[PDB]
């Protein structure tokens, strides 16, 4: 990873070797935390130090697709599908495993876990709802989470879209692009959809990546 | 291998040392030693070395199937005590093993649990004060990735049916996960509990065309959830649910619950599979897991209906529906 | 009795050609994911309108369609976008048939 600048001057500022996949935290961003493999390590941006490493193995899913992420009250992280006490450094609950891919990522109203296709609680640990349509997608929210949104990581990727609602589940529209979706990113002002779609058919040696920006609510 | 039937060979097989003077056989073994395995390459103490293990497991396979009807008679006249049984006994030589693992070694398994549920066995205090049911995971373990067929298909088939017999005993199906003292493909000391590698085998990543070893595989599961109801006793059954809700248990049941592809055991494997699901969802935590999965959306119902085997219509399919309607 | 007789014809000739044959595949198609439901309704129709034949009541009644999974089309809802929109009118199409 490359800790950039991009104010001024433009540096890696501080510098990671080790972790294939890193994410800035939601309300205090003073934390950077970094996973290689199945291990989460908490860092800062102020040093660079290791802050709190953990990893148990006598609890570890072992996913395939690890992507340690903190709830938008920083102060759970989903390493390998398990709740993390970051105040007294202990685990806490392990969720089963489903699809061998996805960890788990947070839900932007701070109650819930989603496993791939499973919808967790925070304080009892029950299931609310499963849906066959969440089969290996990553997901993707509006800045306030009121909407998500679903790409396939099928072999082809990303028949269509996949737009769902962030209360319920009730499925809003699948719009469908002909082509292949790599990447899907989107606005804090809600108003463009950055999409890297794959030209040209199943092709490692000819790979077309153009990108192309969809206005959000016109016909 | 069949001279066990005798009682008196086994009663002569005891007051010697009997089996540390067997157990000294598979613990001298170099292909088992992790510490010396890159040591002898040549192929006379290779395929000599993964034979000899081969008939050791055979030889402990009638061990435990004599002494399983050993024992039965030590419950079906010591517990019923002339309710239903004939106190006749003149200790002949005659052959009183039951000698069908398909029906009837199977059955003995089951009989079992009305027991004290405080099972004393002099075939158990030798075998866990030396302590080698981790190293019959190391059997199972090795025996993964050998892929130039040192009679190993059967290898590993008879390493499960010496885990069958014994998962009846309490103390060591606490001794199921505690020591994780195995190895992987990765080639490094890991550590996971054997009850994975167990898992591991009845996915079928592993031993890929193989059918007997899955539903000998499924008689450990159904040993380790589907007891009976008996306050340490109690506890003992309900940390084993814990387990397997722990290490991903829930996870394999589902797709062996739809198993196809060896047309032959279809039928016998789905009921030997959903047997251990009436077993764990008495488990307060996983009635509501399992309940809200596509599982019970629908598809539970239609694998009722279509009768997929004709054959095990009237024989084994129809005590499938005694295990989905008790589901 | 001549108008009710040629679409009598009609019926005789897509039972003569092996027209029972395609909508049997068609009421399961899923490959192309948003139109799925709106072809197997616009087939489903034609197996009200075609089994009115006097012969083809007793051919389709007894095929693996009326076995199972006739019911298992109606409770998947696999498009859950076209749900009250599609696919709740080939519900009226399925007890309908």
């Amino acid at each position: 990873s490359a800790l950039w600048g991009m104010k001024s001057v433009f540096d890696m500022k501080h510098s990671f070797t080790e972790d294939h996949y890193v994410e800035f935290s939601k309300h205090s961003q003073d934390r950077v935390i970094g996973t290689k493999g199945d291990i989460a390590h908490i860092y800062d941006i102020q040093t660079g130090n290791k802050l709190l490493t953990l990893f148990n193995p006598d609890l570890a899913n072992n996913y395939k697709r690890n992507c340690a992420t903190f709830n938008p009250t920083d102060d759970l992280v989903l390493n390998d599908g398990v709740l993390w006490d970051v105040r007294s450094a202990q685990a806490i609950h392990k969720f089963d495993k489903f699809n061998m891919n996805i960890s788990g990522v947070f839900h932007p109203n701070g109650l819930e876990v989603i496993i791939n296709t499973e919808i967790w609680d925070l304080r009892t640990f029950h299931l609310l709802h499963t849906v066959p349509a969440l089969d290996q997608c990553r997901v993707v929210f509006n800045h306030t989470g009121t909407v998500m949104y679903g790409a396939m990581l099928q072999s082809p990727f990303g028949s269509s879209f996949r737009t769902f609602n962030a209360t319920d589940y009730k499925p809003i529209a699948t719009i469908d692009v002909k082509r292949n979706i790599f990447d899907l990113c989107t606005d804090t002002k809600d108003c463009y959809l950055a999409v890297i779609e794959n030209q040209g058919s199943m092709d490692a040696l000819n790979m077309d990546t153009v990108c192309r920006l969809y206005e959000v609510g016109r016909q | 291998s069949i001279c066990f039937s005798f009682r008196a060979v086994l009663e002569l097989f005891d007051r010697y040392d009997g089996l540390r003077r067997l157990v000294n056989l598979i613990s001298t073994l170099e292909i088992l030693n992790l510490e010396d395995q890159g040591a002898l390459l040549s192929d006379d103490e290779i395929f000599a070395s993964r034979q000899t293990g081969k008939h050791t497991c055979m030889a402990l396979r009638k061990y435990f199937e004599a002494h399983l009807a050993i024992k039965l008679e030590q419950v079906k006249q010591s517990l019923q005590r002339t309710e239903g049984g004939i106190l006749v006994h003149p200790q002949p030589p005659y052959k009183a093993c039951s000698y069908t693992h398909e029906q009837i070694v199977e059955m003995m398994e089951f009989l079992i649990e009305y027991g004290p549920a405080q099972l004393y066995w002099e075939p158990a205090e030798v075998f866990l004060k030396l302590s080698c049911v981790q190293l019959l995971l190391q059997l199972i373990s090795i025996a993964c990735n050998w892929k130039t067929y040192y009679a190993r298909n059967d290898t590993v088939r008879f390493a499960l049916d010496v885990l069958a017999i014994l998962t009846v005993v309490p103390k060591i199906q606490l001794q199921l996960a505690e020591s994780v003292d195995v190895l992987d493909e990765a080639g490094s000391t890991v550590s996971t509990v054997g009850i994975s590698i167990i898992l591991g085998v009845a996915e079928g990543e592993f031993f890929i065309h193989d059918a007997e070893i899955q539903k000998s595989a499924l008689q450990i599961i159904i040993n380790c959830v589907c007891g009976p109801d008996n306050k340490s006793s109690e506890h003992t059954l309900a940390k084993m649910w814990n387990v397997v809700q722990s290490n991903n248990g829930i996870k394999v049941l589902l797709s062996l619950l739809s198993i196809k592809m060896p047309i032959t055991d279809a039928d016998q494997i789905r009921a030997l599979a959903c047997k251990a699901l009436v077993g764990l969802s008495r488990s307060s935590t996983v009635r509501q897991i399992i309940s809200k999965l596509p599982l019970f959306s629908s598809c539970q119902i239609q694998q009722l209906m279509k009768e997929p085997v004709l054959q095990d219509k009237r024989s084994d399919h129809v005590k499938f529906c005694k295990y989905a309607a008790e589901l």
